C-alpha cells in the first residue's frame, strides 16, 4: 500500500503544479516521414538489442551463488563477448559512424 | 551481400529449423522459428526492390501472426497439462490454434495468399528456400503433435488447398507463381495423409522438395521467370527443355516417374482406412496442376517458339552459373520409381 | 512428534529462565532493536549469555 | 523430438525444464509436484493410447490440482449457501 | 504517518533544487572572478524565491495534442519524485528488494517526457531536437546499467542498502574507480548536462518551464546521491543515524557541485563526438569490465552473499 | 476491495488493449498500450513476480516501445489525429468497452461467468499458495538458473540478438 | 616476436583505449584458471545451506554420518573459519 | 568572498537532511522505538506475521520474552 | 580488502541461514496445527 | 478458471481482432503485434509464477528478449517502406497483386 501511495502522492502532486501553472489571475479585460534520417533509426535500434542483452545479464549476481560456477562463468563471459562482437561488427561495418 | 554474411545467414537459417527438429520442449520450437524467419528476411531483400521490400513485409507479418498463435497454444498446454514437452497437445483449443499456426506458416489455403505474392517478389534462390527448406519446420511439428489434431480441420485445410492449388496456377504466366500454387497444392497432400500415416507424409515431402529443387535450378540456370522467357530455352539450352519437361512430367504424377510414388502410396493409406471419395476427389483435383505443367511443356519443349535475333549472341557464351547438385536432382526426380520400397527407410 | 518439539522448547527456554533469564533478556533485547536482527551487532552480548549457559548449564 | 539428437548424444539440450517435477534450483518444489510425477510414473512406457484411458484418475487429479476447478466450485457453493442462510438471519457466523 | 513521511521528503526535495539554482549561479560567478546573485535577500537567498514568483505569474505562453502537452511534464516531475523513494539515508521511505532495478525501471521511462514534448511542440524541427536528446539518453542508458550490474557482482544484491554494508570497511571506489569514472561521465551525459548540453546548446544554434527544470535539476541531485551510495559508500551507526545522514549529505553536496565545477571548466561536445565517446570508448571499457568483475570474484572466493 | 486489485488491474488491462487495438493515431496507440504495460507489471506483481514485473518496465516500456515511438515520431506518425474522431475508431472502442464492461459487470453479480468458457470470480486470491517460509525469492533461483541450467538457452538466445543486428544492418543499408 | 612488440606499440600509441578494452577482457577469461582460489568459491558456494538438512533415517550402518550437530563426524567448515 | 557561497549550501544541505533524519525518527516512532523491521524473503515475513500472533495487540514490533514463558 | 570483506559477509550469512535451521521444525511443528485447526474450523461451519 | 485468466485471455483476442483487422498505418498493425506479445508474457508469468514451477520463471524473459528482437526486425521493414513511399500505408503494399 505504501508505494501505491507514494506513487500517488508524486504523481497527483505532479498534476496539481502543473494544473496551477496553467490558471491563475491574468488581470486583462481584452504524419509522413519526418526528414527521415537512417542514423538515427540504426541507434535507437542498436539500443534496443544492447538492451535486451543486459536484460540477460541482470541476473549474473544471483547465477554467482550457484555451484556449477564452471558453467556459469563460461556462459557469462560468452554472453558478453558476442555483445562485443556485435559491437565489433556494428563498427566496422561504419554503423557508428555521422558522416554521410 | 558479404559472401561471408551471406553464409552465416544460411547457416542460421538452417540451424534455426534444426532447433526446431531436435527440441523436446515448446518454448524451444518457438525460439527455433523466431531465429529461422529473423535471418530469412535479409535474402528476401537482398535485391533492394519495391517488390523485395512489399514481400518481406507481407512475409513477416504472416510469420510473426504465426509465431504469436503458436506461443498462445503453448501457454494453454501448459495451463492444462503444466508441462512443456513437444508432444500431443493435452487441449482442443490449444490444438487448434497451433494447427492453425502451422498452416499459416505453410501457406495452407484459406492461409495461402501470401505464397504467390512472396514467391513472386523475391528471387530465384530465395523462393527456392522459401518453397522448400521453410517446409521442415512446421511438418516436423506436425509429424509430432497429429495425434491431438482435429481430423476434420487438418483435412478441411487439405481439400481446400488442392483445390485453391490446382485452381490458381491456371491462370499465371509468372514462373514463381506457378511454383508457389503447386507448392500450396502439394502441401495438400501432405496433410491429407498426416493422420492416417506420417511416414507418407515424409516421402511426399522430400520427393516435393526434390522436384521443387530441380525445377528452382533449371530456372536459375537460364535466369527465366516468366513462361515466354522459358520458351527461348529450346534455342539455348535443349538439353534443359529435356529436363524441364521430364521434371514437370513427374510433378503431374504421371508414370513412370518418380512424381507418382507420393500420389501413388498416399491413396493407399487412406483406402486402407476406408477412405474412397477423398482420395479420388484429390486424385482427380491434382488434374488441374497437370493441364498447366503441360501448358509448359508445350511453350518449352514439345513446340519451339519465335526467337529474337539477339539470341544468336547468346549462342556464343557457356552456362557459368553452379547448377549444384542439378544431374543428381533431375534424376532422382524422374527415374525413382523402381525404387519405391525403399520408402520403408523412412519409417 | 510435534509436540514433543514444542515440549522440549518449553523446557529449554525454563532453563534460561531459571539461571539466565538477566543476560539473556540483554541479548534479545539487542537483537530486537536491529531491523534485520543481525547477530553481529550483538557480540559483546552474545558473550555475556554463551559465557552463562556456559558456566551454569 | 522428430530427431533425437539429445537421446543419441546423451546431451541435455532442453528435457530440465520440459516438467515442473524435475529436479529444481535448491529443491523448490512445484505445487503439483506429486501430483505430476505420480501421473508421469503411471503412464511412462505404455504410451498415450494406452495412458489416456489407463492413467485417467492421476491425470483427473493432477488437472484439478493445476486449475483447481472443482475445488473453486465447492468453495462456491458453500459460500453461497452461507450468504442465503445470513441473508434469512437463519445462521450467525463464529469468530 | 506515512503521508507525512512521503510529504517529509517532497517538499525538501523542491527546496533543495530551489536553491541549487542560486548555489550554482554564486559557485559558477566565483569561479569567473565574479559574485553572482547577491543583492535579493542576503547573500542571494531570496533569489530562488523571487524567480519561482516571476516565473509563475508570466504569461504560460498552439499544442499539437493538448494530452501530451500536458503529459509530458507531469510525467518528468512524477517520475523524478519517484526516484528518492528507494534511497537509503540511511532509511528508505520503501525498502524495495530490487530497488536498483527500481532505479533504473523508473529512470528508463524519463525518455518519454522528451518523447511526449517533442511531439506536442508543433514544429518540425522541435520533434527533431528532441529525438536527437532522446538518442543521447538512451546510448548512455547502456553503460549506466552494465556499469551497475558490475558493481552489484560486488555487494550481492539488488537492494540499495546493502550498499551499504558491501562498504563498510571502504568506499566502493577503490576496487572500481575506472568504473566510477565512466559512471560519473555518464550521469553527466543522462542529464544533459555541461559538456553534453546538447539540447540547449544545439537549440540556440513560466509555470510549465519551470515544471521541466525542477524535474531535472531533482534528477542531478538524485544522480549524485546515487553516485555517493554507490562508489561513496557512508557508514551507519543505527543507534545514531543522524551521523550517516550528515555524512552522506555531504558527500552528495561535493557530487552535486562537482557537477557546476565541470560545467565552469570546459567546453561542449559536439553530437557526433559524444555519441563516439559513449559507443566508441565507454561502452568497449565498460563491456572488458564488466567480464572482469564477473570473474574476479570468482577468481578471489570473494563472491559477495545472496542476502 | 483490495482483495479484488488484481481482478482490477485486469480489467484495465482489456481497456488499455481495446484503447490501441481499435487503432487510433499511433501516437495514442502507443499511450495506450504503455498504459497496458504498466497495469500487466501490477498483475505480474501481485503474483510474487517481482523481477518478471520490474523487466516489463525495464525492457518492454523502457527499451521496445520507447524505440516504438522513436520510430513513430520519425516514419509514421509527427502530429496525432484528434482521438475517437474517425467513425470505426469509435464504433470498435465503444463496441469493446462495452463487451468488456458486460463481462465485468455479471461475474461479480455471480461470482461466477461462462464466457464462451467458465469463469470463476470469487477473486483470484483464493488459488495462491498458503505456505512460504524460504529465505530466498523462487523466481530469483529460477532466473537465475538460466547460467546454470540453461546452457543451451543462453547459446541459442545470444546468437540470434547478434543475428539481429547482423540483420538489421543488412535490411536498412539499401 | 619482434614484430608481436612493434604491433602493441603501434596500438598502445594509437588506441589505448582499445588495447586496455582487450587486455582487461583476456584477463577475466584467463586468470580464473590459474588461479588458486578459484577452487574456495565453488566450496563456499556449496557450503551455504538455504534449505533445511533432512536427518537420514538410522539404520546402524552409517558410521560416517553424525547423530548431533556436534559430533565429529560429517563436513567441516574449519577450512571457511580460516579463510 | 568565497565563503558567501556557504549560505546557500547550508540552506540547500539542510534541505537535504531532512528527508533522511525524518524517515528515521518516523520509523522508530511507529515500531516502539526500533529500525523497523525488514522483511525482503517470506521467511522473514512469517517471522513478522507470527510476532504480530504473539504480540498479544496484533503488532509485530511488540516483543515477548521469558516472561510469557 | 573487498575478498576479506565478502568472505567474512559470507560465515555471517551461513551463521544466520543456520539459526533459522534450528527454528525450523518449532516453526514447522506450528504451522501444522495452525492449517490441520484452520481447517477443523472450516468443517465445523460447513456441516452448519 | 480463475477470474483474472478472463481478461488476461481477453486482452489477447482483442489484440489478435486489432491485428487482423488492419486500417491505414503499418504502425498501429505493429503495435497491436506487440500488445499480443504483451497478453502473452503476462498469462505465462501468471501460470508459471503460480503453479511454483521455479525453472520456468525464465521463459517469460525470453519470450521478451525474442519477442524485442522480431519487433525490432518489424519496424526495420516499417521505415524501408516509409522510404519507398513517404507512408507506412498499407494500401502501398499492392505491386504483387501482379
Ligand atoms: C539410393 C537412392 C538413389 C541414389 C541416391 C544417391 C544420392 C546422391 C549420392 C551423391 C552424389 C553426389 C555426386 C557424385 C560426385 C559427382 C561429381 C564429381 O565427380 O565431382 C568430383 C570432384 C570435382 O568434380 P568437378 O570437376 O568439379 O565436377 C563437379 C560435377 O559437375 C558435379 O558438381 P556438383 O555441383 O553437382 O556437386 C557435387 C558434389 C560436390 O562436388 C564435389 O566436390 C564431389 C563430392 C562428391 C562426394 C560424393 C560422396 C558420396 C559418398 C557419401 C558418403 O556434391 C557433394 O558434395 C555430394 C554431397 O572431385 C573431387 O574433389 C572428389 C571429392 C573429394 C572429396
Ligand atoms: C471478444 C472478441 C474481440 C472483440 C473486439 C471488441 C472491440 C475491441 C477492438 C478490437 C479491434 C477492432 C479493430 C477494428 C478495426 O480497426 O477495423 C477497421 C476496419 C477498416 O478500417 P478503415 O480503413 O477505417 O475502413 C473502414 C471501413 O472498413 C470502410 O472501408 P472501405 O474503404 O472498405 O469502405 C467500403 C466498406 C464496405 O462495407 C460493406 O460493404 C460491408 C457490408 C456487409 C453487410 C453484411 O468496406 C468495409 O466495410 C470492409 C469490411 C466489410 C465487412 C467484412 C466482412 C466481415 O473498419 C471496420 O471494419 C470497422 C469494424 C469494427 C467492428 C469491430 C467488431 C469486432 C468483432 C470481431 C469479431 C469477434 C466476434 C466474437
Ligand atoms: C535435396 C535437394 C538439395 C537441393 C540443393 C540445391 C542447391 C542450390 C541450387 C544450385 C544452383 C546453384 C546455386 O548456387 O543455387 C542458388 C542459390 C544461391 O543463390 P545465388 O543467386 O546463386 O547467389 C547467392 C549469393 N547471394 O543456392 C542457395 O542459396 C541454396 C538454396 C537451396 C537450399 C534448400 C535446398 C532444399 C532443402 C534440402 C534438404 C533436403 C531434405
Ligand atoms: C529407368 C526407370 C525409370 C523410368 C522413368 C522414365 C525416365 C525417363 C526420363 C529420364 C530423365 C530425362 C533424361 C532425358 C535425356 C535427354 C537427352 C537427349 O535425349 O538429348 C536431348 C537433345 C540434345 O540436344 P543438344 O543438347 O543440342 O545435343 C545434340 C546437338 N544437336 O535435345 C534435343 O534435341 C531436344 C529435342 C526436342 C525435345 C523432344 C522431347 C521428346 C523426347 C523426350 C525424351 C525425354 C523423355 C521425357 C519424358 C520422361
Ligand atoms: C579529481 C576531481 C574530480 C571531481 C569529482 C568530485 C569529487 C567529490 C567527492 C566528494 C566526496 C569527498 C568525501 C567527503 C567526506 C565527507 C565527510 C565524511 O564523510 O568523512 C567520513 C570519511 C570516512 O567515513 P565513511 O565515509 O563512513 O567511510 C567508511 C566506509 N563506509 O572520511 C574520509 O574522508
Ligand atoms: C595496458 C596495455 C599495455 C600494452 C600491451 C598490452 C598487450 C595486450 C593487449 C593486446 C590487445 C591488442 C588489441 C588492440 C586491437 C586494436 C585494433 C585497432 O586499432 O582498431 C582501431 C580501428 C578503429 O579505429 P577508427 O577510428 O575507426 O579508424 C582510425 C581512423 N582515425 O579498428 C576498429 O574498427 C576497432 C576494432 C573494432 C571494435 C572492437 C571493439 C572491441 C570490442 C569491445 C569489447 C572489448 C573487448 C572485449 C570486452
Ligand atoms: C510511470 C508510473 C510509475 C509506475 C510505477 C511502477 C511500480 C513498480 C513497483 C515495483 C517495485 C517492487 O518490486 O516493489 C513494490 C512491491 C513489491 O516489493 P518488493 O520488495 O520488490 O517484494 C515484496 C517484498 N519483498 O510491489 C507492490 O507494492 C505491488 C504494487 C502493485 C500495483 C502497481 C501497479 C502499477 C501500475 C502503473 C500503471
Ligand atoms: C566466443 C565464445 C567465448 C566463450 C568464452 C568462454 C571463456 C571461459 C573461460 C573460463 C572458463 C572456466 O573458468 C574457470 O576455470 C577453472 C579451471 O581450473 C575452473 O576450476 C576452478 O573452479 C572449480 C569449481 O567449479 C574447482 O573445482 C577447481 O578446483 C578450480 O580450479 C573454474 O571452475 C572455472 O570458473
Ligand atoms: C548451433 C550452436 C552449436 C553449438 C552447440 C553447443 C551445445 C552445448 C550444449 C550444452 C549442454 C551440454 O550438456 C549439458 O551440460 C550441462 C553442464 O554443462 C549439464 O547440466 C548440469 O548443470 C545443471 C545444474 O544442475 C543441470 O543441467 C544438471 O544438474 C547438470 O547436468 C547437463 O547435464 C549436460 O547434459
Ligand atoms: C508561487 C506563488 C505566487 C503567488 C503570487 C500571487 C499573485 C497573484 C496576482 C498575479 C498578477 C499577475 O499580473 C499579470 O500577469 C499576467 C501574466 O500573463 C500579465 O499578462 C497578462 O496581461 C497582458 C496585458 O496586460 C495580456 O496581454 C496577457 O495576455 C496576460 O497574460 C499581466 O501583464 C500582469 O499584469
Ligand atoms: C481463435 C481464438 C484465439 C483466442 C483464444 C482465446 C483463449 C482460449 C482459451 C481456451 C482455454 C479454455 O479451454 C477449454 O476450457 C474448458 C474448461 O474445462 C475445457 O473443458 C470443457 O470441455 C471439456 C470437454 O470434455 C470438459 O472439460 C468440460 O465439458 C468443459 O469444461 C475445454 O476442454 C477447453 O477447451
Ligand atoms: N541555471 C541557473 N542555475 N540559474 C537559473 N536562472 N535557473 C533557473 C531559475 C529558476 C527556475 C525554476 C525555479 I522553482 C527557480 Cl527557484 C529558479
Amino acid at each position: 500500500m505504501n508505494l501505491m501511495l507514494a506513487l500517488l502522492t508524486n504523481f497527483t502532486l505532479a498534476t496539481l503544479l502543473v494544473i496551477i501553472a496553467f490558471w491563475l489571475p491574468q488581470l486583462n479585460v481584452y504524419s509522413a516521414r519526418l526528414p527521415f534520417s537512417m542514423k538515427f533509426f540504426l541507434v535507437a535500434i542498436t539500443f534496443l538489442l544492447f538492451d535486451l542483452e543486459i536484460a540477460l545479464l541482470l541476473p549474473l549476481p544471483w547465477a554467482s551463488q550457484t555451484a556449477n560456477l564452471n558453467t556459469m562463468l563460461t556462459m557469462a563471459l560468452f554472453l558478453i563477448i558476442l555483445l562485443a562482437v556485435s559491437l565489433a561488427y556494428e563498427w566496422t561495418q561504419k554503423g557508428l559512424e555521422w558522416t554521410e | 551481400m558479404n559472401p561471408i554474411i551471406f553464409i552465416i545467414i544460411l547457416l542460421t537459417i538452417m540451424l534455426g529449423t534444426i532447433i526446431v527438429m531436435i527440441s523436446s520442449h515448446w518454448l524451444l520450437v518457438w525460439i527455433g522459428f523466431e531465429m529461422n524467419m529473423l535471418a530469412i528476411i535479409p535474402i528476401m531483400m537482398k535485391n533492394h526492390n519495391p517488390r523485395a521490400t512489399e514481400a518481406s513485409t507481407k512475409y513477416f507479418l504472416t510469420q510473426s501472426t504465426a509465431s504469436m498463435l503458436l506461443m498462445m497454444a503453448v501457454i494453454i498446454n501448459l495451463m492444462f497439462s503444466g508441462q512443456w514437452t513437444v508432444m500431443k497437445l493435452f487441449n482442443p483449443m490449444a490444438s487448434m490454434l497451433m494447427t492453425m499456426a502451422l498452416a499459416m506458416k505453410l501457406g495452407m489455403a484459406p492461409f495461402h495468399f501470401w505464397v504467390p505474392e512472396v514467391t513472386q517478389g523475391i528471387p530465384l534462390s530465395s523462393g527456392l528456400i522459401l518453397l522448400t527448406w521453410q517446409k521442415l519446420a512446421p511438418m516436423s511439428v506436425l509429424y509430432q503433435i497429429f495425434p491431438s489434431i482435429n481430423l476434420n480441420l487438418i483435412l478441411t485445410l487439405s481439400v481446400l488447398s488442392i483445390l485453391i492449388g490446382g485452381w490458381g496456377g491456371l491462370n499465371q504466366t509468372q514462373l514463381r507463381k506457378i511454383m508457389a500454387y503447386s507448392s500450396i497444392a502439394h502441401m495438400g497432400w501432405m496433410t491429407a495423409v498426416l493422420p492416417y500415416n506420417p511416414t507418407m507424409t515424409l516421402l511426399n515431402l522430400i520427393i516435393y522438395i526434390i522436384m521443387t529443387s530441380t525445377m528452382f535450378t533449371m530456372f536459375m540456370a537460364n535466369s527465366t521467370t516468366t513462361t515466354l522467357s522459358l520458351s527461348h530455352t529450346w534455342n539455348k539450352t535443349p538439353i534443359m527443355t529435356v529436363l524441364i519437361l521430364a521434371t514437370l512430367l513427374s510433378m503431374g504424377g504421371l508414370p513412370p516417374l518418380s512424381g507418382f510414388m507420393p500420389k501413388w502410396m498416399i491413396i493407399q493409406e487412406m483406402t486402407k482406412n476406408n477412405s474412397i471419395i477423398l482420395p479420388t476427389f484429390m486424385a482427380i483435383t491434382a488434374l488441374l496442376n497437370l493441364y498447366f505443367y503441360m501448358r509448359l511443356t508445350y511453350s518449352t519443349t514439345l513446340t519451339m517458339f519465335p526467337s529474337t535475333n539477339n539470341m544468336k549472341m547468346k549462342w556464343q557464351f557457356p552456362l557459368m552459373k553452379k547448377m549444384t547438385f542439378l544431374p543428381t536432382m533431375v534424376v532422382l526426380s524422374t527415374m525413382m520409381l523402381p525404387l519405391t520400397p525403399m520408402l520403408s527407410v523412412l519409417e | 512428534e510435534g509436540k514433543l518439539v514444542n515440549q522440549c522448547a518449553l523446557e529449554f527456554f525454563r532453563q534460561i529462565k531459571r539461571h539466565c533469564a538477566e543476560p539473556f533478556t540483554e541479548y534479545w533485547t539487542c537483537i530486537d532493536y536491529s531491523g534485520l536482527q543481525l547477530f553481529r551487532r550483538c557480540r559483546k552480548q552474545q558473550a555475556q549469555f554463551d559465557e552463562c549457559v556456559l558456566d551454569k548449564l | 523430438p522428430f530427431f533425437d539428437v539429445q537421446k543419441r548424444l546423451g546431451v541435455d539440450l532442453d528435457r530440465w525444464m520440459t516438467i515442473q517435477s524435475a529436479e529444481q534450483p535448491h529443491k523448490i518444489p512445484s505445487r503439483c509436484h506429486a501430483f505430476e510425477k505420480e501421473w508421469i510414473e503411471c503412464a511412462h512406457g505404455i504410451g498415450s493410447i494406452r495412458a489416456e484411458k489407463e492413467c485417467k484418475i492421476e491425470f483427473e487429479d493432477f488437472r484439478e490440482c493445476l486449475l483447481r476447478q472443482k475445488t473453486m466450485k465447492r468453495l462456491h457453493a458453500i459460500r453461497r449457501q452461507r450468504e442465503k442462510l445470513i441473508k434469512e438471519g437463519k445462521y450467525t457466523p463464529p469468530p | 504517518m506515512f503521508m507525512i513521511n512521503i510529504l517529509m521528503l517532497i517538499i525538501p526535495i523542491l527546496l533543495a533544487v530551489a536553491f541549487l539554482t542560486l548555489v550554482e549561479r554564486k559557485v559558477l560567478g566565483y569561479m569567473q572572478l565574479r559574485k553572482g546573485p547577491n543583492v535579493v535577500g542576503p547573500y542571494g537567498l531570496l533569489q530562488p524565491i523571487a524567480d519561482a514568483i516571476k516565473l509563475f505569474i508570466k504569461e504560460p505562453l498552439a499544442t499539437s495534442s493538448a494530452s501530451m502537452f500536458i503529459l509530458a511534464p507531469i510525467m518528468a516531475l512524477g517520475l523524478a519524485l519517484t526516484m528518492w523513494i528507494p534511497l537509503p539515508m540511511p532509511y528508505p521511505l520503501i525498502n524495495m528488494n530490487l530497488g536498483v532495478l527500481f532505479m533504473l525501471a523508473m529512470s528508463s521511462l524519463a525518455v518519454y517526457s522528451i518523447l511526449w514534448s517533442g511531439w506536442a511542440s508543433n514544429s518540425k524541427y522541435a520533434l527533431i531536437g528532441a529525438l536527437r536528446a532522446v538518442a543521447q539518453t538512451i546510448s548512455y542508458e547502456v553503460t549506466l546499467a552494465i556499469i551497475l550490474l558490475s558493481v552489484l557482482l560486488m555487494s550481492g544484491s539488488f537492494t540499495l542498502s546493502t550498499l551499504i554494508t558491501t562498504q563498510e570497511q571502504m568506499w566502493l571506489i577503490l576496487p572500481a574507480w575506472p568504473l566510477a569514472m565512466m559512471w560519473f561521465i555518464s550521469t553527466l551525459a543522462e542529464t544533459n548536462r555541461a559538456p553534453f548540453d546538447l539540447t540547449e546548446g544545439e537549440s540556440e544554434l513560466a509555470g510549465p518551464f519551470a515544471l521541466f527544470f525542477m524535474a531535472e535539476y531533482a534528477n542531478i541531485i538524485m544522480m549524485n546521491i546515487f553516485t555517493a551510495i554507490l562508489f561513496l559508500g557512508t557508514s551507519h551507526n543505527p543507534h545514531m543515524p543522524e551521523l550517516y545522514t550528515i555524512n552522506f549529505t555531504i558527500k552528495s553536496l561535493l557530487l552535486t557541485m562537482s557537477f557546476l565545477w565541470i560545467r565552469a571548466s570546459y567546453p561542449r561536445f559536439r553530437y557526433d563526438q559524444l555519441m563516439h565517446l559513449l559507443w566508441k570508448n565507454f561502452l568497449p571499457l565498460t563491456l572488458a569490465l564488466c567480464m572482469w568483475h564477473v570473474s574476479l570474484p570468482i577468481l578471489t572466493s570473494g563472491i559477495p552473499p545472496q542476502t | 476491495m483490495m482483495l479484488y486489485i488484481v481482478f482490477i488491474l485486469s480489467v484495465i488491462f482489456v481497456m488499455g488493449f481495446v484503447g490501441f487495438s481499435s487503432k487510433p493515431s499511433p501516437i495514442y496507440g502507443g499511450l495506450g498500450l504503455i498504459v497496458s504495460g504498466g497495469v500487466g507489471c501490477g498483475i505480474v506483481l501481485n503474483f510474487g513476480g517481482s523481477f518478471l514485473g520490474l523487466m516489463v518496465f525495464l525492457i518492454y516500456l523502457g527499451g521496445m516501445m520507447v524505440v516504438f515511438g522513436y520510430t513513430t515520431a520519425m516514419a509514421t506518425e509527427q502530429y496525432p489525429e484528434i482521438w475517437l474522431s474517425n467513425k470505426a475508431v469509435l464504433g470498435a472502442f465503444v463496441t469493446g468497452l462495452l463487451m468488456e464492461f458486460f463481462m465485468v459487470y455479471y461475474v461479480l453479480k455471480d461470482k461466477e461467468v461462462e464466457v464462451v468458457f467458465e469463469f470463476n470470480g470469487l477473486g483470484d486470491w483464493v488459488i495462491y499458495d498458503t505456505g512460504d517460509s524460504g529465505f530466498f525469492s523462487e523466481e530469483a533461483m529460477g532466473i537465475a538458473a538460466l547460467y546454470s541450467y540453461g546452457t543451451w538457452l543462453v547459446i541459442v538466445t545470444g546468437w540470434s540478438l547478434l543475428i539481429g543486428v547482423v540483420v538489421i544492418m543488412e535490411i536498412t543499408r539499401g | 616476436a619482434e614484430r608481436v612488440a612493434a604491433f602493441l606499440k603501434n596500438v598502445w600509441a594509437k588506441e589505448p583505449v582499445l588495447v586496455a578494452s582487450f587486455a582487461i577482457a583476456g584477463l577475466a577469461v584467463i586468470l580464473p584458471t590459474l588461479s588458486p582460489y578459484t577452487k574456495y568459491s565453488l566450496m563456499i558456494n556449496r557450503a551455504t545451506p538455504y534449505n533445511y538438512p533432512v536427518p537420514l533415517r538410522d539404520d546402524g550402518n552409517m558410521p560416517d554420518v553424525p547423530s548431533h550437530p556436534q559430533d565429529p563426524q560429517g563436513p567441516s567448515l574449519e577450512w571457511l573459519k580460516r579463510l | 568572498m568565497w565563503f558567501e557561497v556557504l549560505p546557500g549550501i547550508a540552506v540547500m544541505g539542510v534541505c537535504l537532511f531532512i528527508p533522511g533524519m525524518a524517515t528515521a525518527r518516523i520509523h522508530r516512532f511507529s515500531n516502539g522505538g526500533k529500525e523497523k523491521r525488514v522483511a525482503h524473503y517470506p521467511y522473514q515475513w512469517y517471522l513478522m506475521e507470527r510476532d504480530r500472533r504473539v504480540s498479544g495487540v496484533n503488532r509485530s514490533y511488540v516483543s515477548k520474552g521469558l516472561e510469557n514463558i | 580488502s573487498m575478498m576479506k570483506w565478502n568472505r567474512e559477509r559470507r560465515r555471517l550469512q551461513i551463521e544466520d541461514f543456520e539459526a533459522r535451521i534450528a527454528l525450523m521444525p518449532l516453526l514447522q511443528a506450528e504451522k501444522d496445527r495452525r492449517v490441520l485447526q484452520m481447517l477443523r474450523e472450516n468443517l465445523e461451519e460447513e456441516a452448519t | 478458471m480463475s477470474m483474472v485468466y478472463m481478461n488476461i485471455m481477453m486482452a489477447f483476442t482483442v489484440s489478435l481482432v486489432g491485428l487482423l483487422m488492419y486500417r491505414s498505418h503499418l504502425m498501429s498493425s505493429l503495435l497491436c503485434l506487440e500488445g499480443m506479445m504483451l497478453s502473452l508474457f503476462v498469462m505465462a508469468a501468471l501460470t508459471i509464477l503460480n503453479s511454483h514451477f521455479t525453472l520456468a520463471s525464465m521463459m517469460p524473459i525470453i519470450l521478451l528478449v525474442f519477442a524485442a528482437c522480431e519487433a525490432a526486425l518489424g519496424l526495420s521493414l516499417l521505415v524501408m517502406v516509409s522510404n519507398t513511399y513517404g507512408t507506412d500505408y498499407v494500401q502501398n503494399l499492392n505491386l504483387l497483386q501482379c
